[PDB]
């Protein structure tokens, strides 16, 4: 978004 | 009486034929109010009189059929089957009796609809006697009963419920004998249109295509003969087939393409001939592509088709003055060149045209110029990547046609170059900016054409619209004083006689200049505000509604660009006639002009104004809720309706099956979306300013979630709705579920029935961004059920689609082109996971432990995406719905170890760094939320966690997040679990690893360590004799990389406290900086000045  | 009110019917059907509507408002509502179970006998009494008027019979057979289509519930049940078998025999003998093939097919339109609610009832349906009809008036010798039996088939294909089983074979038949019908082409043209309704009807049946792909050699010679007879009844048959099933042209696909480009191609049949048949090939090409780029051959041919339809110009006495407003075969043809380009791609068509527009723009035609220059324009968009190389060379020669002793070629010109700025942006922007806007200011100034001069400052906004900041900054001093000049003599020319279409597009060009330049357009906003301002006072006639309402976008966008200090100086001036324009805009009530320009420039306002917009918003909001309100008007009419309302144009028309169509009114849908999109724009500025709308607004949102007209419309409707109760929360928390309680259910059923994937993700982000507002005690157990489902539901599906992706390939016409497609649906699919992963993210943020219970439906599902041949997205999604279990969920979490533990283990090490992120990041978190229970899995971890920081290339662009996730899952089981690992010797190698600066969640927790570390009693981590300090002034410099928040986090404030307590050691202080960089001193000074 990005995230893990 | 029987006799008395059958002679007084014919003059009351009669009434309502009348022209003047004087009697025609007064003889149709005494119709309606007459008992429908009396209407049958009555109404059909007047097709079978024969000596009566024959549009009055027309009449009669069109109003039995509308009272049948409509109508049948009320009227047919509880009817005497005394009379209920006699209206089926009679209709049949009607259809016997009729000499006018006009009224056999009114009465055969009919027998079908009656046929249709019979049969419509269980599936096996109630009427064999129209059975028996149909194959007997087949089989009779008699045209006219043969071709009234193919119009009931036609009207309604397929009459049975037990049709496959042996009523299959012998509709091939009736079929294959009425194509071979050559004494007679009207029932070989019949049986086409039952042939393709047919096979309409039967979709998706790919064993029935394959049986009667022996019909189509047929078809396709009754298209061949009905087309050269003015008939494109059984041509639009042929593209309803291409859009609809187009795999079922696949065995005779050459001939089809072969036939469609003969018509086309045949100059003698009429316009709206050769364009459906060019639309058979446009429509196979956006439909089933991958089958068409096998006929190369033919695709070739269809390129010079639509290139000499493009060369169908009227020579327009008087083009210059006049608005041109799209029929011809001059738009047809370069909109289907448009969208074939981007159908079958520009590998395979830019070199089948490249020659072609050359030898047009090289002809001295000025037809063939001005095509040439559309074709350019068409292509763009589906050749860009092909057209890039030869785009030096392209812009150059377009240049040259702005000097084209054709007006027209040079308004083609402008078209050209207009469209290569959006399509090739920004790439020609920062290419051609010098030639480009030099060209085009000199074409709308040296022209004394209006139409070219406009064309030309359209092209200029298309230009600046997607020119970036950077390069556009150098040409405003030179582009702003042309425009002005001309701006300045355009707006004396509109009080001379009053000529404004250029001076209208001047506008908006300074506006999007404006917009483009932001705060660099402040030195010359003296130069037009006042200008601007003067023309929106002196436009107030009906002729220049759309130049006041771009002027006011203008000074809006404007104000915008140079912020609101620099607009303060002419803002009560300018807001005075905003409020004055908004009651003459309203006084003479319409939709459609100004609507979207001042909706737009009162939002932009609101963003310039901020918290003083609060006085404004009850005249603005008023109007806003209005056109954000417009219900469309829907019709569901039946048969050819859509020829008296074609001259609306906006009202669209879905023909949906077994005759009967839906149509919308198109105005005012797009004025809708945008107010939707406003009022989320006041939601998200204002916040706790909009409280006093919120409840209103709610209302209004909730039922546009299905509002599947506009999907716009819906994804307002989504976003608005955690921004409303953000907005509702300074009321409290009683408000706040009041007005979650609207939202609840409609958002659940709105993620169960969506469906659009884009529109779908805002929907479940939107829900899940709701149940983090007020967690806890959100949810009903009805809800909780429900979503249950759904997100199950969700999950069965996203690994159904993977199968089906996969025999999509293993296809006979697969291609790169199609795994292209495949690759967005996968890409889609995997962004719905996301959103599930977000919708399960806040249900346990909220509810914690108490709902692993609930999620033990999904727990088969989820673990089927941590499997380990699964594609590496599922298992880092999968990995992340593990994680918010043991954050949110431990120490229960534990209990469910089994299920996650051992595979996120072994996945710390896993070739995909989005793999090891969320691996390394549920390792953290099991120290820190974790428990005792995971203590030895903590022990265990370390080195595997130690071997991906360690290993080289860790720190790659690839590799850094999943790195940094290590770092901080290291130092996370040093801090929460130190009895699991050796700190005191694990410390040195950790501090080597830092500073953290990708992941900035990670960096505050990283560094929030190190502060404990540092201020600890009995530190370890500064070395002993402080050796070690000078470097974490280094691991403290970054600072450089923007990782500690300079005010936000407390961890800043520490780090700065750290820092300048050193500042006391002279000695210390100064080693500690000499060895660091200019660049990391400055990083220092930066945070100790604001932390
Ligand atoms: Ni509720």
């Amino acid at each position: 978004f990005r995230v893990r | 009486a029987a006799a008395a009110e059958q002679q007084q019917f014919y003059l009351l059907l009669g009434n309502l034929l009348s022209p003047d509507n004087v009697v025609r408002k007064q003889a149709e509502e005494t119709y309606e109010n007459i008992p429908g179970q009396s209407k049958i006998t009555f109404l059909l009494q007047a097709i079978r009189n024969t000596t009566a008027a024959e549009e009055a019979r027309q009449m009669a057979a069109v109003l039995l059929r509308r009272l049948l289509s409509s109508a049948f519930d009320e009227v047919y049940p509880a009817l005497p089957s005394d009379v209920q078998t006699a209206i089926k025999s009679e209709l049949l003998m009607i259809i016997q009796m009729e000499t006018q093939s006009s009224m056999r097919k009114k009465v055969c339109d009919i027998a079908a609809e009656l046929a249709r609610n019979l049969i419509d009832e269980d599936g096996n349906n109630q009427w064999p006697e129209g059975l028996k009809f149909l194959f007997d008036s087949v089989s009779s010798q008699n045209v006219g009963l043969r071709e009234a039996a193919l119009h009931i088939f036609w009207n309604f294909p397929g009459i049975f419920g037990n049709q496959q089983q042996h009523y299959l074979d012998v509709i091939k038949r009736m079929l294959v004998q009425c194509m071979q019908d050559q004494e007679h082409p009207s029932i070989r043209t019949l049986s086409a249109r039952a042939t393709a309704a047919f096979i309409l009807a039967n979709e998706h049946n790919v064993a029935l295509f394959k049986h009667f792909a022996d019909l189509l050699p047929g078809f396709l010679q009754a298209v061949n003969d009905s087309c050269y007879q003015n008939d494109d009844s059984v041509l639009k048959s042929l593209v309803e087939i291409a859009d609809t099933v187009p795999k079922y042209l696949r065995p005779h696909l050459e001939a089809t393409l072969q036939l469609s480009l003969k018509l086309c191609g045949d100059t003698s049949l009429n316009n709206m001939q050769r364009q459906l048949a060019l639309e058979v090939i446009v429509t196979l090409s956006e439909t089933a592509a991958a089958m068409l780029r096998k006929h190369t051959n033919i695709v070739a041919q269809t390129i010079p088709q639509m290139l000499a339809m493009m060369v169908d110009l009227e020579e327009d006495e008087d083009w210059a003055n006049a608005d041109e407003l799209f029929d011809s075969n001059a738009v047809a043809g370069e909109s289907a060149l448009d969208r074939m380009a981007c159908g079958l791609g520009g590998k395979l068509v830019l070199p089948m045209i490249k020659e072609h527009i050359m030898q047009m723009l090289q002809n001295p035609d000025w037809k063939y110029r001005h095509a040439g220059l559309m074709a350019l324009s068409a292509i763009g968009e589906g050749c860009h990547q092909q057209m890039e190389g030869i785009l030096n060379e392209i812009v150059n020669f377009v240049l040259l046609f702005l000097q084209d002793p054709h007006p027209r070629v040079r308004y083609a010109a402008c078209n050209a170059v207009g469209q290569m700025a959006t399509d090739f942006a920004p790439g020609f922007q920062k290419k051609f900016h010098e030639k480009v806007i030099a060209a085009l200011l000199q074409t709308m100034e040296d022209q004394g054409n209006q139409r070219v001069q406009a064309h030309a400052a359209a092209a200029l906004i298309n230009f600046t619209e997607d020119c970036p900041k950077s390069l556009l900054i150098p040409y405003l001093d030179n582009l702003v004083k042309h425009l002005h000049s001309i701006m300045v003599l355009k707006l004396q020319e509109l009080i001379q006689k009053g000529t404004k279409l250029v001076l209208e597009q001047v506008v908006t060009s300074i506006a999007s200049v404006a917009d483009t330049a932001e705060e660099k357009f402040v030195p010359y906003y003296d130069l037009f505000m006042p200008s601007l301002k003067h023309i929106v006072e002196n436009a107030v006639q009906k002729e220049l509604r759309l130049l006041r309402g771009k002027t006011i976008e203008c000074i809006s966008l404007i104000g915008l660009a140079v912020g609101k200090e620099k607009f303060m100086q002419d803002a009560s001036d300018v807001m005075q006639l905003l409020l004055k324009t908004q009651t003459d805009f309203n006084d003479m009530e319409d939709d459609d002009p100004q609507i979207s320009y001042m909706i737009s420039a009162w939002a932009r306002m609101c963003k310039i104004l901020g918290k003083e917009f609060q006085q404004y918003l009850p005249v603005v909001m008023g109007p806003l809720m209005k056109t954000a309100s417009i219900k469309p008007e829907v019709a569901l009419l039946d048969t050819q309706d859509m020829e008296n309302m074609s001259d609306d144009d906006g009202w669209e028309f879905v023909n949906l099956g077994d005759q009967q169509s839906f149509g919308i009114k198109t105005a005012g849908l797009e004025e809708k979306s945008t107010a939707c999109q406003m009022l989320v724009c006041y939601a998200k500025e204002l916040k706790e300013g909009f409280v006093e709308y919120t409840e209103q607004v709610v209302k209004l949102m909730v039922p546009l979630l299905k509002f599947y007209f506009h999907d716009g419309v819906r994804v307002a409707a989504a976003e608005s709705m955690p921004l409303l109760l953000e907005c509702a929360r300074v009321r409290g928390p009683e408000y706040l579920t009041q007005m979650w309680h609207f939202m609840c259910d409609a958002l659940i059923k709105a993620i169960g029935t969506e469906p659009d994937s884009d529109v779908l993700s805002e929907i479940m982000h939107s829900f899940a961004k709701c149940i983090e507002v007020m967690g806890d005690g959100c949810l009903n157990n009805e809800h909780f059920e429900e979503l249950g489902g759904i997100l199950k539901a969700k999950l069965e599906e996203h690994f159904k689609n993977q199968e089906l992706r996969q025999v999509k390939r293993q296809d006979e016409d697969y291609d790169e082109q199609v795994e292209e497609s495949l690759q967005d649906e996968d890409d889609n699919d995997v962004y719905i996971l996301t959103k599930v992963s977000d919708i399960l993210h806040s249900i346990f943020s909220s509810y914690k432990e108490k709902v692993l219970p609930w999620f033990e439906q999904l727990l088969p599902l989820i673990v089927n995406l941590i499997c380990p041949h699964r594609p590496w997205p599922d298992r880092q999604w999968g990995l992340c719905i593990f994680d918010d279990v043991i954050e949110h969920c431990s120490p229960a979490s534990f209990k469910y170890a089994e299920y996650f533990l051992r595979p996120m283990l072994q996945y710390v090490c896993d070739n995909s760094p989005e793999v090891r992120q969320a691996a390394a990041y549920g390792l953290g978190v099991m120290a820190q939320y974790g428990g005792d229970n995971y203590r030895p899995f903590c022990t265990e971890a370390l080195p595997l966690l130690v071997r991906v920081i360690q290993s080289a290339d860790s720190k790659t662009k690839e590799n850094v997040n999943a790195t940094e996730n290590c770092i901080s899952a290291v130092g996370k089981i040093m801090k929460f679990k130190p009895d699991c690992v050796n700190v005191e010797e694990v410390l040195p190698h950790w501090l080597s690893w830092l500073p953290l600066h990708e992941d900035k969640e990670e960096a505050v927790q990283t560094f929030n360590y190190l502060c404990d570390l540092i201020e600890s009693n009995h530190p370890i981590v500064l070395g002993p004799n402080n050796t070690n300090l000078p470097k974490i002034f280094s691991i403290i410099a970054e600072g450089e990389m923007h990782e500690a928040i300079k005010h936000e986090d407390p961890c800043a404030k520490r780090l700065a406290n750290v820092v300048r307590q050193v500042q006391t050691s002279g000695g210390l202080w100064t080693e500690c900086i000499a060895q660091l960089s200019p660049e990391q001193q400055a990083a220092i000074q930066e945070l100790l000045n604001s932390a």
